[PDB]
């Protein structure tokens, strides 16, 4: 998987460039100093597009070419199997809810419906990590 | 958000004009803020892009 | 002092001029006139930051002060001397006075509080509801001084209690009990919000019974 | 044979990229508040103390040894060594706190809060947002090793402990940053 | 026709403003060229190349050319390039800031009004000196253990200018600022509270006027390099700033070089802005806005 390594560091490239040019030409003919705000955001840009880069090139060099990645491959050479899905769950919208009231909690400034919130929150989130992870009941 | 809730809740020092936070709030909200507005020209250059060629029998 | 009185109205007229008028006269539909409101009013008003105001609606809110306290003291000053009035209650230093103003009795601060503030407020000096957009505030978060300025001026809808109808005895008494009705500890556990029946009720059904039913849940069957 | 890519691996990464510009803001307010300072940047009150912070880091960083050591144990079906390692990682995660906390309560005492100055906004701000993502971390540890006895240990298990522990080297490598900034370079 | 292709700005009153008024009406005309260009080539395949009746055997599929897509990317290029540097050399004059200028303005905007003060006066002809700085009023706006930020609290205003003369605005009259024709002119600008916005239209300028302007690096202070038009023109607010944002207009009143004088005279001998433009035969107020009703709207009794 070489593109997709290729489309992130394409990216790494230009965004380096502009925040050292962004540095270098607000420390001299710029009112002030180097322009702390905006110099900050590009070095980082820059990081968000190298860890991904970096990461998809060692994965590209780990495994092999896949079908997707093959000129002239057949549809037979998918077949097989995918792997899991979840066909339902009813947990994200609780999730939601909880959140929902954490945040009407923090804007008001209730300390009582921040903590119940909290207390959803971990709850929902513990409810949808166990869930085809359940056993039998015991009796 | 976080740091505009920050100083309306706790009465903090983050955007305080004597504090250079005046064009700090301005710098960080049109670092999001020109971006935002190409979030939402991409996917519908793609749609009319779609729909072209269709048309077109080319 | 001539000096106080020339640097609090420079102040006035680049912050307050456009709500209450150049003449303190007042701006029609925009804001009141301020003649013969005293450095009491003002006082109140700045300290606890009601003032400058943003907007017209039900009730103006309160915020962070906006200057501090020379400041105060010149605008004070400057409203004083066109119309008399009311004025803050001072030390033997010429400084606002805090800790004088709190009455030794406390007991008959406590039920002159509870013919006469309670109704608005709380018990104990929490919130309350008013017609419509309205509120009587938390007090627990006032100075004696500002205790004590409130229900000398009747700020916005809270009633006006001259020194012939509370004389500044009963007045300290009420300080007196509206500064420790705030400072003293729940006895018996945690004071949930101080209420009563609804923050009992909730915390009950949201507590109480959760865990009743988990209980049941973890010893029972399901199907 | 493994011909595939994990994609609850490239997921997660894709995430810690987009998770690392919410500490640019934070960033961007310390440079832009420690530039308007004029004289001494840590005001008189402040008085930054290097017998506690540097133990502090030194647990934090040994911490990722023994989250490693742990994945290392989940690769080949070892089902116990991981809970060991994730235990001693939980443990030295909650001393980095409560070593934060003591921190916290001695600067406070001296007058040093989030209303008192400029300074003090900034470096609550960015080292409180560090210690949420700490015990998000430390919830995330819990959980993983409540779900570890449910069921057999199958690869998903595995998958899932490779993932939190990709999160917490992204706790402490932005601790490694932020000591760096505000410790040495005043 | 300059009527038609500069879209209604008003004409300038500045050398400034006339050579931007150039470089506007230039940049519509190239950016209509390019509308035209394109709108014709859309309408010509809309009216040409559709389904005919007697229409079998799809059309050629083409869909590359090589030396076509690197001819049309570099068109664009050379015509943004001229744009950029006329801009430059535009934007670069705007902003020139000679080191003595003949009178010098204190602008102050605070919550929903203006105030403006004349700072010093120096003709060129050296038949006019005046300096109003008064530093004395100055050193009453300063606070202080150590202070939030840099040793003081938000309550400081220091930064703020006083001058001897003083035009004031209030609810139910605006302000107006009289200036000399011929002159340069500076503006400094300064703000208690809030950002708001100087505009002049007939300048073609505007700039925000920021409550720290040194501490957030932005220049709060621009000139003019003279004035060729006597007469009355408005002023309003264009950044926002509360309920008011739309009722805190001004106007600016140019005169002649010697009926500046006797107007500052008149202000020093004690008399208002209405008993000295009255002094100088001039209406005492302004005529080109009125103030706004005080009522909140037409529902109210
Ligand atoms: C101070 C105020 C705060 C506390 C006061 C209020 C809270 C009180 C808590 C009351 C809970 C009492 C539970 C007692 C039993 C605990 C012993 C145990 O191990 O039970 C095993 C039990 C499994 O055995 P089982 O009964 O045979 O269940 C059948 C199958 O195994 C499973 O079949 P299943 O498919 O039905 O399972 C689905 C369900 C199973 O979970 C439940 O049934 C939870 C019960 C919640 C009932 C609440 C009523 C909701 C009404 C709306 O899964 C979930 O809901 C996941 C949620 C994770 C639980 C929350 C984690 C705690 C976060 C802390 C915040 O699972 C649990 O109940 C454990 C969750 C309870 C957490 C206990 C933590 C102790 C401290 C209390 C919190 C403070
Ligand atoms: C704050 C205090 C304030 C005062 C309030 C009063 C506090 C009183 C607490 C009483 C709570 C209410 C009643 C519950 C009684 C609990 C009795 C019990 O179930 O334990 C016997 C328990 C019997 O459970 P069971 O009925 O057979 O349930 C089996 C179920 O069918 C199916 O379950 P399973 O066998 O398949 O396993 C599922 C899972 C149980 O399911 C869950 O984990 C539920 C989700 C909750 C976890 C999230 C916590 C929130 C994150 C913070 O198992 C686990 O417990 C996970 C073990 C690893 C967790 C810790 C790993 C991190 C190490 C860090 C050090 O036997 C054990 O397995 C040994 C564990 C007992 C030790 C821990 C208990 C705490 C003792 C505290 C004393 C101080
Ligand atoms: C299974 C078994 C059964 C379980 C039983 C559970 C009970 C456990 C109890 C443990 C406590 C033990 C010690 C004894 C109590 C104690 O020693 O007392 C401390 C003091 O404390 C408060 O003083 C605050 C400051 O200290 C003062 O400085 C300040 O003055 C004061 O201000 C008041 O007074 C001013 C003067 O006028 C006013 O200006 C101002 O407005 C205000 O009124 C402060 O009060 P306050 O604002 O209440 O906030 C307090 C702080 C912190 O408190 C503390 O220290 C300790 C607090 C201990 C409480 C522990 C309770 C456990 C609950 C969980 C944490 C919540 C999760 C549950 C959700 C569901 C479960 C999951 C499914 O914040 C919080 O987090 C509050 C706790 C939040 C949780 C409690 C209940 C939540 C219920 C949710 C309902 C909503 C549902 C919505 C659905 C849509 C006042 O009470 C004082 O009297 C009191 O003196
Ligand atoms: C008839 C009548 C009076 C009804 C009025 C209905 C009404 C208009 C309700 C508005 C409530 C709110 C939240 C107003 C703000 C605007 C707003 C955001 C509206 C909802 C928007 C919306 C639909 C969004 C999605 C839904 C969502 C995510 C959740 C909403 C947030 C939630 C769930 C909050 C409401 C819960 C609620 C009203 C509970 C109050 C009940 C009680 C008894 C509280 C009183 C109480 C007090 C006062 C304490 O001090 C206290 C202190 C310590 C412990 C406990 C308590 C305690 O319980
Ligand atoms: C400049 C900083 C000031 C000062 C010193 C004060 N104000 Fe205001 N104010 C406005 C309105 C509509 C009211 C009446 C309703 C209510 O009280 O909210 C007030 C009230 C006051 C008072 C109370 C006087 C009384 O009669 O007891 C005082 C002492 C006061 N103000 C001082 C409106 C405005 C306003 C327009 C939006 C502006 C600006 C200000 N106020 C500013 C000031
Ligand atoms: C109903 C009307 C009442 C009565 C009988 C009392 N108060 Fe209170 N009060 C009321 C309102 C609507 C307001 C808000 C006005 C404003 O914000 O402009 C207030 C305000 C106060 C305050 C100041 C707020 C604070 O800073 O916390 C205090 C200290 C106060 N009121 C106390 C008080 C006392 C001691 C009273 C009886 C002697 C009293 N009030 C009566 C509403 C009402
Ligand atoms: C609003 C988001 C901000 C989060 C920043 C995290 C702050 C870390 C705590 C550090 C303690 C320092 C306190 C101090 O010196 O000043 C203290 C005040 O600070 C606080 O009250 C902190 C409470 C913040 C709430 C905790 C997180 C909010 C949860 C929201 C979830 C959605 C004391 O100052 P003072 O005595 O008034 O001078
Ligand atoms: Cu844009
Ligand atoms: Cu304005
Ligand atoms: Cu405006």
């Amino acid at each position: 998987m070489h593109i997709e390594a290729r489309l992130f560091e394409i990216l790494t490239a230009f965004f380096a460039l502009a925040a050292v040019v962004y540095a270098v030409l607000t420390a001299m003919f710029a009112t002030g100093g180097v322009e702390w705000a905006g110099t900050t955001a590009l070095v980082l840009t820059t990081g968000l597009t190298l860890i991904t880069g970096t990461f998809f090139r060692f994965v590209a060099r780990r495994l092999d070419t896949r079908p997707e990645d093959y000129e002239d491959a057949e549809i037979s050479d998918g077949a097989g199997e995918l792997g899991f899905f979840a066909p339902h769950s009813w947990w994200p919208i609780l999730i939601s809810l909880s959140f929902s009231t954490a945040a009407v909690g923090a804007a008001l400034w209730l300390p009582w419906l921040i903590a119940a919130g909290v207390a959803f929150v971990i709850t929902s989130v513990c409810g949808l990590v166990f869930e085809y992870y359940w056993g039998p009941e015991k009796h | 958000l976080f740091g505009l809730a920050a100083d309306r809740h706790l009465g903090a020092h983050i955007y305080d004009p004597a504090n250079g936070g005046v064009l700090l709030w301005q710098h960080l909200f049109w670092f999001f803020g020109h971006p935002e507005v190409y979030i939402i020209a991409l996917p519908f250059f793609g749609i009319v892009s779609e729909i072209f060629p269709v048309f077109s029998r080319k | 002092q001539s000096a106080l009185l020339r640097t609090g109205k420079q102040l006035f007229e680049t912050s307050c001029v456009s709500c209450h008028g150049a003449n303190l006269q007042g701006v029609p539909d925009r804001g009141p006139s301020l003649i013969g409101t005293g450095e009491a009013a003002v006082y109140f008003q700045v300290s606890t930051g009601r003032m400058p105001a943003m907007r017209g609606e039900a009730q103006a809110p309160s915020k962070p002060p906006h200057f501090d306290e020379s400041q105060i003291d010149a605008l004070g000053a400057y409203v004083q001397a066109n119309g008399g009035g009311p004025t803050v209650p001072r030390d033997d230093h010429g400084a606002v006075a805090q800790e004088s103003l709190i009455g030794g009795d406390v007991a008959r601060g406590g039920d002159l509080f509870r013919l006469n503030c309670a109704s608005c407020h709380n018990f104990t000096g929490k919130g309350g509801a008013l017609s419509s957009g309205k509120y009587a505030p938390d007090l627990g978060d006032a100075n004696p001084a500002q205790i004590y300025t409130a229900m000398l001026t009747g700020p916005q809808n809270m009633p006006k209690f001259s020194d012939r109808q509370l004389t500044p005895d009963e007045k300290r008494d009420i300080v007196a009990y509206v500064r420790e009705s705030a400072e003293t500890p729940s006895y018996g556990g945690y004071g949930l919000g101080g209420f009563g029946p609804a923050p009992e009720g909730m915390a009950m059904w949201i507590i109480g019974m959760v865990a009743a039913i988990g209980v049941a849940m973890w010893i029972g069957s399901r199907a | 044979s493994l011909n595939r890519p994990n994609m609850v691996s490239v997921g997660t990464i894709v995430w810690l990229s987009s998770e690392l510009m919410f500490f640019a803001g934070l960033f961007a307010m310390y440079f832009t508040a420690r530039a308007q300072a004029g004289g001494a940047w840590p005001p008189e009150p402040t008085e930054l103390n290097l017998a506690l912070a540097v133990p502090v880091t030194l647990v934090l960083i040994a911490s990722s040894f023994t989250c490693q050591m742990g994945v290392f144990a989940a690769e080949r079906g070892d089902v116990f060594g991981l809970r060991r390692w994730y235990v001693i990682t939980f443990l030295m995660g909650l001393f980095f706190v409560l070593g934060q906390g003591y921190e916290y309560i001695h600067l406070v005492e001296h007058g040093t809060t989030i209303p008192g100055s400029a300074y003090g906004s900034v470096f609550y701000l960015a080292t409180g947002f560090h210690g949420l993502h700490v015990i998000g971390g430390l919830v995330a540890f819990v959980l993983l090793l409540a779900r570890t006895k449910m069921s057999k240990f199958t690869p998903a298990q595995a998958t899932a402990a490779i993932v939190v522990s990709y999160y917490w080297h992204f706790v402490d490598i932005v601790w490694i940053a932020l000591f760096a900034t505000i410790y040495f370079v005043r | 026709w300059s009527d038609a292709l500069a879209l209604g700005w008003p004409t300038g009153i500045t050398p400034e403003a006339k050579l931007n008024r150039e470089l506007w009406i230039g940049s519509v005309i190239a950016s209509f060229a390019v509308g035209a260009i394109v709108w014709g080539l859309i309408f010509w395949t809309s009216a040409f190349h559709r389904k005919k009746a007697t229409d079998t055997e799809l059309p050629r599929q083409f869909g590359y050319n090589m030396p076509l897509e690197l001819t049309l990317t570099v068109i664009p290029f050379l015509i943004i390039s001229v744009l950029f540097y006329f801009t430059v050399v535009v934007q670069e004059r705007m902003m020139h800031k000679d080191p003595n200028p003949e009178v010098v303005i204190d602008v102050t905007a605070f919550q929903w009004n203006w105030k403006f003060g004349y700072q010093k006066i120096a003709f060129a002809d050296g038949s006019f000196d005046y300096d109003g700085a008064d530093p004395e009023r100055k050193e009453a706006m300063t606070s202080r253990k150590v202070g939030p930020i840099r040793g003081m609290t938000p309550e400081d205003r220091t930064y703020l200018n006083f001058d001897k003369i003083e035009t004031l605005g209030t609810s139910s009259e605006i302000p107006v600022l009289v200036l000399p024709a011929g002159k340069r002119i500076e503006f400094v600008l300064n703000s208690a509270d809030v950002i708001h916005g100087f505009w002049v239209p007939e300048f073609l300028f505007k700039r925000d006027v920021l409550p720290e302007p040194k501490a957030n690096n932005s220049d709060n202070v621009f000139q003019v390099s003279e004035i060729q038009q006597t007469g009355a023109f408005v002023g309003r607010c264009t950044e926002m700033c509360g309920t008011f944002h739309a009722m805190m207009n001004f106007e600016v009143r140019v005169v002649e070089p010697n009926d500046f004088k006797a107007y500052i005279d008149q202000r020093n001998a004690g008399k208002t802005n209405a008993e000295a433009l009255a002094a100088i035969n001039q209406p005492p107020l302004a005529i080109t806005t009125e103030p706004f009703e005080s009522r909140r709207g037409e529902l109210v009794p």
